[PDB]
This record gives structure tokens, sequence and C-alpha cells, in this order.
């Protein structure tokens, strides 16, 4: 029953800061060491920062690349960590743990976003067949979503109707913008007999297209 | 900084094999104080790591008894007696006997299934986005096993480095393959400088790389 919840995360100019808080919710909060571990959009797991307890001297402990640039802090309940001077090597996943005689508990976790770029809405392109030639038993469709933030789009085809056959890559950042693209494998029984649509959304610059796929 | 090599990177296996996963450590685990403190964890994909075993051998309560850990020193070993479909992520070792604590790099558990070479298709760009001043070309290859693959450009023969985009997916739940997408993103300027755009994939299942191709000036 130990409960960690951090919270305040999301986008981040860089050189700028900001304050995550973790409120640890089922121990004695003054007998852990508390922690901040991130992880980077890889496979990166890393330990940030340490604040021991009075027994302890509530020592503290920093890794070296957010030495002089965050503050741990306890609240014996909760614990703080103070990002500043954020640069984009930061940007990850942060969660709050609380370590007791060799153990550890982890939070949910908090993403912190670190970027220049501002709202932009996607440009949506059909992805057909090659250049009026060789495709089609079984013809493979695509949509490309190019230079969008932040975060969130979602991608459908024929409004969710069909599902098999279709691979949604993961979206990656290109240059301070994203970009995601999107599979759909049907039957020349199908296409372009029948009607292939690509349906996108970017909730945060309201946008919702509908791109119909065809034969090129 | 103690160094946590962890091995294999990534281990297929059937469900109701027993699995073994290695960890070493640079310098001994071995506290002052007598303890070890070597930690055991699984993630399973968009939710945080859990801890299965602390201090070696000691596995947190509500774990199942097929996890257990052993070893000593500088290393140990993760065993699990009978892999089950929840027990699929991301496993990590890390010690925490001194400071910085540490973690090692994980290893994937994955479902082994036969070998399949990559479906490749090629898309010259849209007309819509020419009209913009811009061309991407996109590759996908899709449904693959394993999944190390190599992707490589070509422009009228010459390999093309600076503006390519790569995205994978996770192992499908349906069949235990993966998939990838390669986008090259050129001006249009550029475009229509060159005229032969290729794709060329190197994987275990072909001796020579699978090549799909498209000539601009025949579109
Ligand atoms: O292991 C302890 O004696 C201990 C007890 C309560 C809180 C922290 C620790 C503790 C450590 C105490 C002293 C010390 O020198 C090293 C400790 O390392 C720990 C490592 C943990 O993962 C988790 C906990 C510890």
């Amino acid at each position: 029953e130990v409960k960690l919840d951090e919270t305040g995360g999301g986008l981040v100019q860089p050189g700028r800061p900001m304050k995550l808080s973790c409120v640890a919710s089922g121990f004695t909060f003054s007998d852990y060491w508390m922690n901040w571990v991130r992880q980077s959009p890889e496979k990166g797991l890393e330990w940030v920062a340490q604040i021991r307890n009075k027994p302890y001297n509530y020592e503290t402990y920093y890794s070296d690349s957010v030495k002089g640039r965050f503050t741990i802090s306890r609240d014996d309940s909760s614990v703080y960590l103070q990002m500043n001077n954020l640069r984009v090597e930061d940007m990850g996943i942060y969660y709050c743990t609380g370590s007791y005689y060799g153990m550890d508990y982890w939070g949910q976790g908090t993403s912190v976003t670190v970027s220049s770029a501002k709202t932009t809405a996607p440009s949506v392109y059909p992805l057909a067949p090659v250049c009026g030639d060789t495709t089609g038993s079984s013809v493979t469709l695509g949509c490309l979503v190019k230079g969008y933030f932040p975060e969130p789009v979602t991608l459908t085809w024929n409004s969710g109707s069909l599902s098999s056959g279709v691979h949604t890559f993961p979206a990656v950042l290109q240059s301070d913008l994203y970009t995601l693209s999107s599979s759909v494998t049907v039957t020349s029984s199908t296409w372009p007999s029948q009607s292939i649509t690509c349906n996108v959304a970017h909730p945060a610059s309201s946008t919702k297209v509908d791109k119909k796929i065809e034969p090129r | 900084d103690v160094v946590m090599t962890q091995t294999p990177l990534s281990l297929p296996v059937s469900l109701g094999d027993q699995a073994s996963i290695s960890c070493r450590s640079s310098q001994s685990l071995v506290h002052s104080n007598g303890n070890t403190y070597l930690r055991w964890y699984l993630q399973k994909p968009g939710q945080s790591p859990k801890v299965l075993i602390y201090k070696v051998s000691n596995r947190f309560s509500g774990v199942p008894d097929r996890f257990s850990g052993s070893g000593s020193g500088t290393d140990f070993t993760l065993k699990i007696s009978r892999v089950e479909a929840e027990d699929l992520g991301v496993y990590f070792c890390s010690q925490s006997t001194h400071v910085p604590w540490t973690f090692g790099g994980g290893t994937k558990l994955e479902i082994k299934r036969a070998d399949a070479a990559p479906t490749v298709s090629i898309f010259p760009p849209s007309s819509e986005q020419l009209t913009s001043g811009g061309a991407s070309v996109v590759c996908f290859l899709n449904n693959f096993y394993p999944k190390d693959i190599n992707v490589k450009w070509k422009i009228d023969g010459s390999e093309r480095q600076n503006g390519v985009l790569n995205s994978w997916t996770d192992q499908d739940s349906k069949d235990s393959t993966y998939s990838m997408s390669s986008t090259l993103t050129l001006t249009k300027d550029e475009y229509e400088r060159h005229n032969s755009y290729t794709c060329e994939a190197t994987h275990k299942t072909s001796t020579s790389p699978i090549v799909k191709s498209f000539n601009r000036n025949e579109c």
C-alpha cells in the first residue's frame, strides 16, 4: 500500500526551469530515502537525485548531469525536485522512488518534454502505390502525418472499421516536430474498387483531416 | 560509476519455457554493512518498472514464485521457471551499493517464432506534398522476424545519410512479427535533380539486400 504519485510535467522551452512534486502516500516518509529517476526516449534508465533522512542527516546526492541545477527536498508526505536550466537531454519520464532497507517503490512517472517548438498542425499526405505502376493481389497503402506539435495525434482507417493489416508507427521527433506514418494491407479485390480513407486528429490545433487514397 | 552489464539484450522464448538473465557489476556489490543491494525490475509496456527481487534473492510480496534471483559479488542471475504471457517485457538489474545508483541496459523477453523476410513497399512523394516544396520518400518493411535489420537509402546509386527518419513497431500480438518505417525527406528541388530512389534492407533471411526502387521520370 505504498503510493507515489508525481506531478508537474509538460513542455518546457530550454534554459527554463520546472518543479516536480511527489507525494509519498502510504508509509513512514521519515524512514525512507527518496529518489528521482528518469527514463529517456530509448533504453536509458537514470538515477538523478537522492534525499536521505534525519539519521543520515538529510544528506542530498545528485547525478553529475543535474548538479547545480536541481534541488530535491522533503516535507515530512512529499518530496519535490526543482528543475532549473532545462536542456533537451533532460527530456524523459521522471519517476519518484521511496527506498528502504534494500527495497524500492516507484510512482507512475511524469513526462517532461523540452522543446522550442510551438503548437503546429500536421500536414497529412496519402501514400499510394508506385508513378502509376506495379501493385495489385493484396496492395499496401500508407498515410504520412508530417511535422505536428505537440505530442498527441490519432490516426484511423475508414473511421475505425478497418483494423486488420494496419501498422501504426510510433511518432519520432524530427528536429523539434513529430512525424507519424501508418500502413494498411488490403486485397486487390478491395482497392481501388472500394474507398480507402486515412482519418487523422490533432486535438491541440483542432485539426481533423480525412484523406482518401486514390490511385496515383 | 559501477558498470552493470546485462546479457543477453533480447531473449526469444516460447510460453512455458524457462528463462535466465545475467547481470555483472564492475565493482563488488558487497556493502561494508554486509548487504548486497542488487535489484531486478520488470517493465511491461506503458507501465513503470516494478521490483521483482531485492537484495539478490528476496522476492517482493505478491511476485510469483516462478521468479528467483541468485548470485554473489559481481555475478547475478535472474530465473523464470515457466514463462507466461504477462512475463513479457524488459528486465533490468540495478545496484544501490555505490552512489550513484546505476542500472543495466535491459534484456527484452519476446516470443520466439520462425524467421520471416520483410515485405517492402516504396512510396514516391504525393502531389499534395510536392505542391508545398517538400518531397518525402517512404518505405515500409512489414512483418519480418528477427527484429535486427539495416535500411539504406540510395539516390542515383549513391548512399544517402541525412534526412532519414526510422520508426519501429513492437512485437505484434497476433503473429509475433516486427514492422519498420523509413522516410527520407528531401526538398522538392533535390527530388527534381535526381531520378533513381531506392530502399535497400539487409536481413538475416537473405544473403543479398532486399531492394525496392522507383524512377522519378517514370512517374
Ligand atoms: O539498508 C538500510 O540499512 C537502509 C535502511 C533504511 C533506509 C535506507 C537504507 C539503505 C542504506 C542504508 C545505509 C547505507 O549505507 C546504504 C543503504 O543503501 C540502501 C540501498 C537501498 O537500495 C535501499 C536502502 C538503503
